[PDB]
């Protein structure tokens, strides 16, 4: 059918219920300090 | 001011046609343009647009009729009578009588109706289905912080087109042509710490949903080019210089079958 | 105070017109103003607006025939018939009949009937086509903080108009115009602590959804361009001078086919 | 007590009239008013409500025709016929006819019916439609603990107005007239701690949708003003006074053109 | 006991009626009173309410053309026929004369059929429009524990009126009366520990949402105030006392247009 | 067992009647009841149960010329011809001729028809409005551990009543009456630890609706004695005797108005 | 740009066939084709797609009726006659009649009706069912990161075709063809740490649904095949050449049975 | 490639038969095949499909007076009429009259219409029932890591099959057959980690759910065959070899009587 | 409109999204001990 | 349109997804010790 | 559309998923002590 | 009815509110070290 | 289709569900202290 | 029916209540450090 196309951010793109896991894929792969 | 109505995008060109229009238009001349007759070349699909659409939004247009029309038109093949909305043609044929049957119009400006010119042939036909999703797909990987993904699916439509012989009520040809609309979407987004409190993220997408609409013009298009070519074979509407039959058209839609 | 109604905010001018409108406005007069007659530019595209507008909204509305006749009234090239609400017409015309056929309404005001004036010609349309999202988009990056987006799509209206002639009853021409409206959103917001315990965040946002009606009014202006032109060609409504054959707007819309 | 209904809150006026009344009422007086015909200014919009408001919930109202004949009465230049459940009209004729008969009806109360009073043109009309949200918006900011914000639809409502000449049934004037209904929202929250633990949680809110009624009674009155200009320019309904015909307000709907 | 139906609350008293009825009732009484014939007032406004009400409820109800009948007949201006269920009462006379056209009723009880009083104008009208949340709004702020707030919307109502002269089929006069009709809430709540671990929660709240039915009663009532007005003006039912032309209540109405 | 069906609760009692119908039965009787005619008090109120009741659940029953009716048969003062499902009575009278137009009836049981008793006035009517939660309402406070609340709500529902004078067809009375449908609730409990890890928590409920067809019957009732008093004001159904003018009821619902 | 709406992905192609298509044009000729007739082969499937494909797009769809045609027609069995939409063919031999019933038609382009050729049989018909989710399955096994799965569902349709005799009303054969239409699902997905903190996430998908139209096409060719053998087998249409009662396709179809 | 629509999976083969129609077919011959005529085997089951199903998707097909014709016509016993669709029948015989009442069609092709073959009896019907989840079960253990599950419904479908003798209209026999569709679903998943970090999951899945359309037609197989022995029973359509009273099928099917 | 009743505790009343305030608004409120 | 009134409280009022937050914003004001 | 106004807050103002990032956004910004 | 078959695992599988508790269903079950 | 435009933080925005990212994507990249 | 396809993947691929599980079904398989 028609791809209704919509970010995967929550940040300016809407669906909130992707924030927890996106940061959380960040802080994960976060190799830096100081 | 913020109030203002929007302006306006692009310029409203003409429809878009594909290859098959232009694969169309440069067709041999006939003999002699036939007059047709297309009633209806109703919705059989009996198909409605998933959600979110709305349920009552049809998969494919009830356009058919109005697209088949044009493309008569376009091959210099067939003048297309009206018979569709042809109770309005009526009713104005009426008031052309009843406007001039006391011969008080003026001289200049009175209609002279001949009778409704009735054609030879009929094309009748049917958007035999729309089935949404006959293969969908779709590639994603994504890296450290960058990822891209990709999906894709195909909506087959059908048409059929029935040129009956309106002389002796049977059917002469019956084509089925096929069509793939392609909806296709692409993504890349970056989400990794770029510095120790610095998140850089970004997101670029892009999506292409073929309309319905030109993959069903084009489908009519290539049928109505199977028409003319299962009659040029067999006995109806020889073309005029027979040595074009062998045309590099007429021979690329007759070899697909 | 807090009970009174809201006031009213701009002032309703003329519906704004794209750039189509200022095209078709200065043709070339023709000979004679032809009598025109359309009955029905019915929604043939069978498409409802999707999720959260209520299920039975439609796409592109049944403006047209009420949109058709402003086109062609503009262009100094056809006089439009009403022949829609034709019936509450016909009530009237019997009403001023049984009004004044006692002979007694004052010699002022007794409005002389003459009978319907019937039109050379008939413009029958449909609007082809309306497919949402055709091509969507959207990039949208944000660094530490501040953050900023852009999402678009284009919903596709096609529109096909038919001038058939009355008198014999076939097609003379028919021709499809499309439109792409634009549909866009640009936000940019700001949640970056600036203390230690101050937290700035702030955000603007703005979008414009050009609306359906302006771009079905272009695409209907469009149209009758094209079949004025598709007339002007061959055989129909030949121009008053015809040295303006090659007129500066003629030439565009011709060598757009 | 608490088991009484609610008292009343407001006074109920006369409906709030925009500019365009005032500017629409102090017209230059005709020759003579003239009687119009006004039978259905339907709802072509197809547009419903979108969520939370019921899905059969139109978007415009059914109102007009009874919008419209107010704004032609209002202008000292139109005596507007019922044409518009006449067949009420109908019956309550044929009760009087059946009442005095019999020639017994008291000679005081006995209603003299002339004959419909039958009108030399005929507004017809539509709504051409209703887009929502052709242009939204909308900045935020907050700071540490107070914030404020701010959101502002518009919604696009075209009216056309087609005097159609009811002798020989063709149109005489189309006229298209748009208004931008602007519906916006304000709010001021303040969520900051003012104390070790005294937690100050305060908003005020306010919102103003400009409602569809109004806006389309000013479109519709401004697309009367047009009517009364695009007659007075060409032929008919000449003015009392033609050194009225630069009035200070035919010359502001003049330009608008 | 427990399985008993509820007990009556309140006294069903009579509606109660805003101060435009008190408004109403007190008019100069004029030379007679006129034979009215309303038909249908019916529901233009095109609008049903929204969630969680059933989609079907209709926002303004289908009442009029029973409240305009008692707003006429209040006023001790007009006597309102029925023309509204009149089938009803043409079964009713059809069953009265089969009943005595044989004489043989008891010569006591029966009842001698005039002929059906028929009226001398019409009170047309509708309900050009109800909508929703014209103006919303609503403070509330909170300290520690304690907090209040407040809301409140205006649904707007617009009335139409047109009292049609059914000699000639024109229109006299045409008004159009708003009214905004409120609908706020309050609420107080205590959700603060007053001791180690003693938690006092306490929440007061209240609503009043004025009825839309005695809105628009209050609206008809002021739109015959205005009809009487208008008709008092030029030509129509002249006062009983001319010295009254300048009464309290037809100078406070007479000022508001 | 088990599989038993329920056993019955309460004993099917006469409908409960407020104090409005032992106010209406206690009237002073007429010089002789008057042959009514009640068609059909129809649901002119366009309102829809809310959820979570079923989308067609009509918020007032269509009850009404069922209970009217019974309202003007309880008061000695008019007896209700059927009117309503009139058909069915036509059907049996035309069964008993085709039964006894033989005259081989057994002379016991031979029905006598006389002919459709027809009725002097005619008691139209409507439910002309039933807001929901025209004034909401509820306070709850909650210690330590225990707590108890409260709410209320009042829907309105009035009522319309036209008696019609059959004879000429106009109006003679017209009343509305209101109702405030009372619905509330009340809830206690006790959610506090007792001793160191033994929970008592508890709670009663309890709730009342007032039925909505209890409420618009005392309505009806109310309706039918401002009816009554209506009547015995002006001219019509004098009392028996002239002194009970002053009754006691007659003088209650003669000041509400 | 962005504004130009999609280009066209694939070339219209004629619908692919199946297997069963090249297996029934390659049959053996008869003695000559017979006229057949065939009205509806309607939807009698009573089923509808389930969620998220909207509550009216029926399973199968009303194609049929166009394809049996179709098949009928490849097949050098039988000439199709018309039969559907035949009131569109007899409008337009009324249009014929009306057109050169005064003689005056150009004796070029005149169309000799002869008469709406008969069918000796005729191919009645249903789809007797479309059962979904006939029978699914799917292994998904899925080690340390990488995983891999798969989905498959059968939906069932089964077509019946019944050739009856339409001079003696009897039916002749009647066959029942099932097909079952695969839709399968394939993703493979790597969602493992490569690194200390390098997530390597990645995801390939696929899935084909076996379109409905082409599935019913097959089933109902399958059905003409052997509608053809039960035919040659007892008494009809016999075949040109008896040696070929043996072919390799008259044997395989003979054989299924 | 990626855009080609998917290829075939499966060969449409003969719909499967149970068992019932292998035991069916093998009946004793009779007499002489008997004119049977079967109209409309209705739907009267009233059950439509639970969720996720769309809401019109009836539970059991429409299918059947198109199943019970083939089940008739497949044991010697039955010649079917159409009578269903016999309107197309007609009109297709209408044709033939008007094609050939002329006398002038090629003496070849023109078809003797003799009259509608009549039927000595009819086999009317019903679906009386399709109840769902008549019986639920299903059984699943999982131990460390590894688990397996079952489930299973059973859908009963009730038949009605009525022989009404034709000539005096009474009913002849009347058999109720049952069906119990059957559909359950096996899984087996291993969700255990296998070494200090590796975890192996894996998962196998399957389900079958009995066509409805096949457990119809079984069931009405069945239930042509009781009709048979109700028949052989007392006085109809006797054998041709009375020695096979005995045969294997018909003591089988005479027992479960 | 009705007042369809329906108790405020998870536990013999239905609504569970209410079990995380209730009991947590005991925990808070226990001034026992031992 | 008609404003349903109904609590703020889970407890006494139904809509229990606001608990976790009301509690909260007592237990942050809480200021009593012993 | 017509914009149905609501208040942000869970307390006075329904939606009570807010109530979890609310609270959490002053705590976070609570520079108060003692 | 017909049984619409349905994976049991998030992944693979769809149904995402699962995976909560699979994955908990195996570190619960985790006799593996080093 | 329409593009209903609407705010991405849940305060002065709505949408609630996101005030837990957020926020979240603001602790986590305070660089700040004292 | 259709097999409508979809990613099992929070980022680029919609479903985000399946974030909560993937990326902590990689932590629990995470065999690496330093």
């Amino acid at each position: 059918g028609t791809m209704t196309f919509q970010f995967r951010n929550p940040n300016f793109g809407g669906n909130p219920n992707n924030g927890a896991f996106l940061l959380n894929s960040a802080q994960a792969q976060n190799s830096y300090k100081d | 001011c913020l109030t203002a109505p929007p302006k306006e995008a692009a310029r409203p060109t003409l429809m878009p046609r594909a290859q098959s229009y232009k694969d169309l238009t440069h067709l041999p001349a006939p003999t002699g343009k036939i007059f047709v007759s297309v009633y209806n070349i109703q919705d059989e699909t009996g198909q409605f647009k998933p959600y979110p659409a709305s349920n009552f939004s049809t998969a494919v247009p009830q356009s058919a009729t109005a697209m088949l029309v044009t493309a008569l038109k376009d091959s210099r093949w067939f003048i297309p009578l009206e018979r569709q909305g042809l109770q309005n043609l009526l009713n104005e044929r009426k008031i052309i009588r009843a406007a001039q049957e006391n011969g008080t119009v003026a001289i200049n400006n009175r209609i002279p109706l001949q009778s409704l010119t009735a054609a030879n042939i009929m094309v009748e036909g049917s958007i035999i289905g729309y089935e949404s999703n006959v293969k969908s797909g779709g590639v994603g990987a994504r890296y450290f912080g960058i990822g891209a993904d990709t999906q894709y699916q195909l909506d087959q439509i059908a048409v059929n087109l029935r040129v009956v012989n309106v002389s002796t009520g049977e059917i002469l040809s019956s084509v089925n042509t096929s069509k793939t609309i392609l909806s296709y979407e692409v993504q890349a987004g970056v989400f990794r710490f770029i510095d120790y409190q610095r998140l850089l993220e970004g997101e670029v997408g892009y999506t292409s949903n073929e309309p319905v609409m030109l993959c069903l013009m084009s489908a009519i298009e290539t049928g109505v080019i199977f028409l003319i070519n299962d009659g040029i074979d067999r006995g109806l509407w020889d073309l005029q210089n027979k040595a074009e039959r062998q045309n590099d058209i007429l021979v690329k839609y007759r070899h697909m079958s």
